[PDB]
């Protein structure tokens, strides 16, 4: 009985990492070793995003997990031999994906119910801080859980704002009212 | 010499995948033997599927194949035998004659896949 | 401070036969050929309908550019 469904679009790799993790408790350290992972990726970009190409090898790929493992010993327990599995199953081009849909679980698990604040134009501090107090004050959140918060820019709508998390959302902006008031009069 | 080694991890009804081990897959039309102790089984290779997998058509009886023989490769294409020593005997497709008069001897050996 | 200096000069040098002579603005590797077509990765400026050459000295010419492969 895991939490937060992957279902389907190969987030089961990482369905399967999480239960099998979690009956172990280590779900933390898997995490944060795939930060550290993700990282090390990232802070090593020529081919360390651009040797995740079909066209290698097996051994290859499973040199590269070695050479990946060889700049730091036990790498966590569980997630350097899953890398192997995927070495083998040569599905290592969607990994950072899986990354960070472990990241979705893991979050989940401690409960940051990423939300959003959507707008076409950044806002002050003082409404941020206000629209997260009320959100963290609120149903919506059962407490003993986080609540992230990101305002995003949209041009695409007219201003105004619209709240979204738990894909639960109320929209009072601009572009939609606009939108409901045409239809009414546009009869 | 060294021979080249494949496993067969495919079966599905009468064509044949295997893996091979890297810096050793065969070229299109390569045959490849497998002993079964019933007799010599012969496949030939069609299609090269990435990973160091070639997919392959039989050439007898598919049946009782366990996964995971070890297929050995013949380098070549399939040879049947030439010359005038071929006169009035039966041949298969590999070259194995079944009219119980021996073995064909002769000097040369041929492909059946020349332009 | 050393070791990924290791890490990326092994890394970079162990695949040094794969990439070098290579990235892939006009070579490619041979993913997967079959029934007279190879897919092929790679090749990250060949027009359509452009004739590729082989290293063993067959030509070829590409139709579906694809995104993963050519």
């Amino acid at each position: 009985p895991p939490p937060v469904r992957l279902f389907g679009v190969e987030g089961t790799y990482a369905t399967a990492l999480y239960q099998a993790a979690a009956k172990n408790s280590s779900i933390d350290a898997a995490f944060q070793s795939l930060q550290k992972v993700e990282s090390t990726v990232k802070k090593n970009p020529k081919l360390g995003h651009l040797l995740l190409n079909p066209a290698l090898s097996l051994k290859d790929r499973n040199s590269v997990i070695d050479a990946i493992v060889e700049t730091h010993k036990n790498l966590d327990g569980y997630v350097v031999n899953l890398l192997k599995v995927l070495s083998e199953n040569n599905r290592l081009g969607c990994f950072e994906k899986i990354a960070s849909d472990f990241g979705v679980l893991n979050d989940a698990h401690n409960g940051l119910l990423k939300g959003t604040v959507t707008s076409a134009e950044p806002l002050d501090p003082k409404s941020f801080k206000r629209i997260e107090k009320a959100l963290s004050a609120s149903k919506l959140v059962g407490q003993g859980k986080s609540l992230k918060l990101e305002n995003v820019v949209k041009p695409e709508i007219k201003g105004g704002l619209i709240v979204e998390l738990g894909d639960k959302t109320v929209d009072l902006s601009i572009s939609t009212k606009i939108q409901k008031l045409n239809k009414v009069l546009e009869d | 010499s060294t021979p080249i080694t494949g496993k067969v991890t495919a079966v599905i009804g009468a064509i044949v995948d295997v893996h091979f081990e890297q810096s050793e897959l065969p070229a299109i039309l390569n045959a490849l033997e497998i002993k079964t102790p019933q007799g010599k089984l012969v496949l030939e290779v069609a299609q090269h599927l990435g990973e160091n997998t070639v997919r392959t058509i039989a050439m007898d009886g598919t049946e009782g194949l366990v996964r995971g023989e070890k297929v050995l490769d013949t380098g070549g294409p399939i040879s049947v035998p030439v010359g005038r020593e071929t006169l009035g005997r039966i041949i298969n497709v590999i070259g194995e004659p079944i009219d119980e008069r021996g073995p064909i001897k002769s000097k040369l050996r041929k492909p059946i896949h020349a332009d | 401070k050393a070791q990924p200096t290791e890490v990326s000069s092994i890394l970079e040098e162990r695949i040094k036969g794969v990439s070098d002579e290579a990235n892939l603005n006009e070579t490619g590797r041979v993913l997967a050929v079959g029934d007279g077509i190879a897919r092929v990765f790679g090749l990250n400026n060949i027009q359509a309908e452009e004739l590729v050459e082989f290293s063993s000295g067959v030509k070829g010419m590409a139709l579906n550019l694809e995104p993963g492969q050519v």
